[PDB]
């Protein structure tokens, strides 16, 4: 009878709840008091990339720390070279709608997706040829919501099925089905170790899925909206994730629970991007509010601010380096701030 | 259904059984290797004008 | 002598670009968003996985037709993706009144489909956007109707049993749904399995929607 | 008397090259407003600098002080000037209207034909028919005439007028005013009944909105125009300080176009971020 499942897995969930709460037997802020503020951090629009037709949706850098990849809705993928600002490569997309874009780690590949519910694999080193579809990996049912790369061979995705996949891009087939979400999989992120990834969601929770192995280890909860972009931390065991609430929330992997919360009373609009410093000591997050606030990572304290766009910050993503910081907005311009 | 809720209740055990550290301790972690690694960062500290490439370096 | 070339292959795909952003912008769109059951199919064929796109030309002009029928996901996640078409067909079914949903278990599927429309005539991203609202399977909708009353899905209705005031019952209460009763305009229209006509509404309803668009910019009307 | 129009003709030039450096700096900084009748636009408004910049001082430095200081080589230069920025402005606002009524009228067609590469070749068209019945004419001496007036005006240094013949007087005039303005006039009412029939599709806005476009222009011209080709037939009809007085009220139609053809809210989002 499913009245004696959902009693179980209530008790479970309240003894779950019980273990977590024991745990916190202190706050992060508490033990933060000591340290003192970083200062306020200036950063100008050094360089600007232009020549986008539309509204940008994604970009991603590569190791190089130097080349960019970006997507526009007008169906060109474009590979900028941030030191000289001068495009290396414009891709014309079979697909005029992208909604994400991937740069593998060797630099050997690029990848594509979007309502097409088709991720495509574009090579970019060649003999003769610019650019060729490598491959074409379409076993989703829904649009994609973001794509990264485990190795020139591997690749994992998420979908709006409220699935996520890793596939084997010489064979083209799903080697492992990660399920369980109750809503769309709006963003995932890899750890640098790259054998655990977390998968953000619609349903106000994120999930800690394992690659090898398969299976969920660990869920987290805590938000009162939808969830729509997710970043580990610098050091691995950490993953901060933004939401529709205004609220950006740094969730522990080890204690299982929400360290902090970085929210303001002034802003109000749903955050589209996070990432982290270097070091990690500054959660970088662009507003939906035109704006990108550059929170405290220690002491949920604003510090500077970054405006010099019209519409909303749609992609945010910084370097290995830390060097660079690119925003992409919908005013069809990328800013590399510094 | 029935499946469905198997499955649930089959992660949710899963799940309960994992061992969490005081949230003292992985805030302190955090601070620590947060403290360890500020000197490399260049966003926190002003990066050399010299070193920094996008203003002023030499490109080749 | 390299920066030469890169500096050479910059402004060679520069100019692709705006070439090809030329081109594009030639191009007229449309989104088919419509039910799941509203004939689509129908409409799809006497026009001419994941979203469909359809590109015919007529009298020199080039339309892209969307259709997102097949997606069945959040659309609150992927619709702002269309800001910009020209316009916006949304197919309904006279002959779906009298049925409800598989799913649901008292609901009518005009009901369902008022729903939609409602909430994507009023949504923040089509504030300016036109709609234009195909009516399919007319002759079936004139049987049923000419079988059974109306107010099965309507509590309330001051007519007697016949084609032309359900019609005009049925497109008023459509219409009275959007509130930007001065920014957009619903274009209506009628149509059968064998209609011979709908490409040239469609024409007629872009063409006036542009100018409107132009002569707003003017800031003539 | 003179100190009393001083400051008037400083206030005018000052207008107008805050106007036009204004919109061509609007146009030229945001990429959404880089569209194509932006580009017709701008061109007006380089045209309307020019004049700010080096007719309007002139003019004023010459009614101010009576005569003709500078000498016969800059009277001419400025001269030819004048003409050129005058027919010049008056074009591009024709090209304009035609461009609207075409766009109006077949949206499709002109959003196929139409691109910046012809619009470019447009304007340089319109500017090169300026050059050509500014410059050369002028430079040839044929706009002088034979009256021993003329001749005693053109000898003398200081008589920098515009005693003109028949010839080039009527040719500049309906190459530079009565073409655009009957082809402005019919464009204007042909938009004028689609706006109206489109109105009955689904009260009297556009009627402002084009009374407004019209008459400024006619307003502010025309008299100039009328004058020019009645002094032609018989000088002594008309006197020379009314004339004078037409010449700078049709000058004011640089300082008036720009506030007239960049109202639309793109417009004001722009200036106001600058
Ligand atoms: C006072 C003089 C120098 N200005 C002449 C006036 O601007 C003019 C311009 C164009 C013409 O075709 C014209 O007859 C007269």
């Amino acid at each position: 009878e499913l009245d004696q499942l959902r009693q179980e897995a209530e008790q479970l969930k309240n003894q779950i709840r019980d273990a977590r709460k024991a745990c916190a037997d202190a706050t992060l802020s508490q033990i933060t008091n000591n340290i003192d503020p970083v200062g306020r951090i200036q950063m100008r629009t050094r360089r600007t990339l232009r020549g986008h037709l539309a509204k940008i949706y994604a970009m991603h850098w590569g190791t190089d720390s130097r080349l960019l990849v970006s997507a526009s809705q007008d169906g060109k993928l474009i590979i900028w070279d941030s030191y000289t600002t001068n495009k290396v490569h414009a891709i014309p997309l079979r697909s005029s709608w992208v909604m994400t874009c991937a740069y593998a780690p060797s630099g050997n590949y690029v990848a594509c997706g979007g309502l097409d519910n088709i991720c495509s694999i574009y090579n970019l080193k060649t003999r003769e040829g610019n650019v060729r579809v490598s491959r074409e990996l379409a076993g989703h049912t829904g649009y994609l919501s973001c794509c990264r790369f485990l190795d020139d061979n591997q690749i994992v995705t998420s979908s709006g099925d409220t699935t996520c996949a890793l596939w084997d891009i010489e064979t083209g087939q799903q080697t492992t089905t990660f399920t369980g979400h109750t809503g769309d999989v709006m963003s995932l992120s890899l750890a640098p170790d790259t054998r655990l990834f977390v998968s953000g969601a619609c349903d106000a929770s994120a999930k800690l899925w394992d690659v090898r192995e398969g299976m969920c280890r660990q869920t987290f909860t805590g938000h009162e909206s939808d969830i729509n972009a997710i970043c580990f931390f610098p050091n691995g065991n950490a993953f901060a994730t933004g939401s529709d609430d205004a609220t950006c929330r740094l969730f522990d992997l080890r204690a299982d629970q929400e360290l902090m919360t970085y929210s303001h009373d002034n802003i109000i609009c749903g955050i589209t991007s996070v990432s982290f410093s270097k070091s990690g000591r500054l959660l970088l997050a662009g507003y939906d509010d035109f704006n990108c606030n550059v929170w405290d990572a220690l002491k949920a304290d604003r510090a500077g601010v970054l405006a010099g766009h019209d519409n909303r910050v749609s992609c945010l993503g910084v370097t290995d380096d830390g060097m660079a910081v690119a925003t992409g907005s919908w005013d069809s311009f990328l800013k590399i701030w510094n | 259904s029935i499946a469905q809720a198997r499955k649930l209740v089959e992660q949710l055990k899963m799940e309960a059984n994992i061992d969490r550290i005081k949230v003292s301790k992985a805030a302190a972690d955090l601070m620590a290797y947060c403290e360890a690694h500020a000197k490399e960062d260049p966003l926190l500290t002003p990066v050399p004008a010299s070193e920094n490439p996008f203003r002023e370096k030499k490109f080749f | 002598a390299e920066d030469k070339a890169a500096v050479e292959r910059s402004k060679m795909i520069d100019r692709n670009l705006r070439e090809d952003g030329e081109k594009a912008a030639r191009e007229v769109k449309l989104l088919l968003l419509g039910a799941g059951e509203s004939g689509k199919s129908t409409i799809v064929k006497q026009m001419k996985t994941g979203i469909v796109e359809t590109h015919f030309t007529f009298k020199d002009l080039h339309f892209k037709m969307f259709d997102v029928g097949a997606q069945r996901s959040e659309r609150k996640k992927w619709i702002h993706c269309f800001e910009g078409v020209t316009a916006i067909i949304f197919c309904v079914a006279l002959s779906d009144y009298d049925l409800v949903l598989a799913e649901d278990e008292e609901m009518n599927r005009m009901h369902e489909s008022m729903k939609l429309f409602d909430s994507i005539c009023n949504n923040k991203w089509f504030t300016d956007t036109s709609i234009i609202l195909f009516l399919n399977k007319k002759d079936l909708f004139e049987e049923k109707i000419k079988k059974s009353p109306l107010t099965i899905c309507y509590p309330e209705y001051a007519g007697s049993n016949t084609y032309e005031e359900a019609a005009a019952y049925i497109q008023c209460q459509f219409e009275d749904l959007n509130k930007r009763k001065d920014t957009k305009e619903i274009y209506t229209h009628f149509t059968c399995a064998t209609d011979t006509k709908n490409v040239q509404f469609v024409f007629d309803a872009v063409t006036d929607v542009i100018q409107r668009m132009h002569l707003r910019q003017y800031e003539l009307l | 008397w003179e100190a009393g129009m001083s400051l008037l003709m400083a206030l005018v030039v000052l207008l107008i090259v805050a106007g036009n450096v204004l919109v061509i700096a609007a146009i030229g900084s945001t990429q959404r407003l880089q569209t194509l009748t932006n580009l017709f636009i701008t061109s007006l408004a380089c045209a309307d600098l020019v004049v700010g910049l080096l007719v309007v001082p002139f003019g004023a430095t010459l009614v101010v002080r009576g005569t003709w200081l500078w000498g016969s080589f800059l009277c001419e230069l400025w001269t030819s000037l004048d003409v050129l920025c005058v027919t010049a402005s008056i074009e591009t606002l024709c090209v304009i209207a035609i461009d609207r009524y075409l766009a109006i009228t077949s949206p499709f067609r002109y959003q196929s034909l139409m691109t910046r590469a012809r619009a470019k070749v447009i304007i340089c068209t319109v500017w090169a028919i300026s050059a050509l019945v500014s410059f050369l004419p002028i430079m040839m001496h044929w706009w002088r005439d034979e009256d021993p007036q003329a001749l005693k005006c053109y000898q003398d240094p200081g008589c920098c007028d515009f005693v003109t013949n028949r010839a080039y007087a009527i040719a500049s005039s309906i190459i530079s005013f009565y073409i655009p303005l009957l082809i402005m006039i019919f464009v204007y009412l042909r938009v004028y009944r689609e706006a109206k029939e489109q109105i009955r599709k689904i009260e009297h806005k556009a009627l402002k909105t084009l009374g407004i476009i019209m008459g400024v222009f006619t307003l502010c011209w025309l008299p100039f125009f009328l004058v020019n080709i009645v002094n032609v037939f018989n000088r002594d009809l008309v006197p020379d300080w009314l004339f004078v007085f037409f010449n700078w009220l049709g000058y004011a139609n640089s300082a008036f176009n720009p506030i007239i053809y960049c109202r639309s809210p793109d417009f004001r989002k722009a200036f106001k971020r600058l």
